[PDB]
């Protein structure tokens, strides 16, 4: 407190009230990822490229 | 997209006598065209699905 007002605030504006410093990011989130069920509850027959 | 070939005529054989003007006569000629302007083709689409149910 000794600074008092008087501090640089590097990241202000004017007499250092707006607050615009760089904004970290990185990655981002959805919808819960689900997995099918019924993959190992129903037998995989294909029929590929034949009919 | 053209083709040209020219083409060209013939003089007629004319008799004379004496003193009788020698007669000049042209011989035409004229040229040909060949145009391309169309383009045969054949279009067949096949489905994905038909495609992955079918050799």
């Amino acid at each position: 407190y000794a600074g008092n007002l008087t501090r640089p605030h590097w990241g202000g504006a004017a007499s250092d009230v707006d607050i615009h410093l760089e904004v970290y990011q990185n990655e981002v989130d959805t919808r819960f990822q689900y997995q099918a069920m019924f993959l190992g509850l129903s037998s995989q027959r294909s029929v590929a490229d034949r009919s | 997209n053209t083709y040209r070939i020219d083409r060209l005529n013939t003089s007629s054989v004319k008799g004379r006598t004496s003193g009788v003007a020698l007669e000049p006569t042209p011989v035409r000629n004229d040229k040909m065209l060949i145009v391309v302007d169309t383009v045969l083709y054949i279009r067949n689409p096949i489905d994905y699905q038909d495609d992955w149910t079918a050799p």
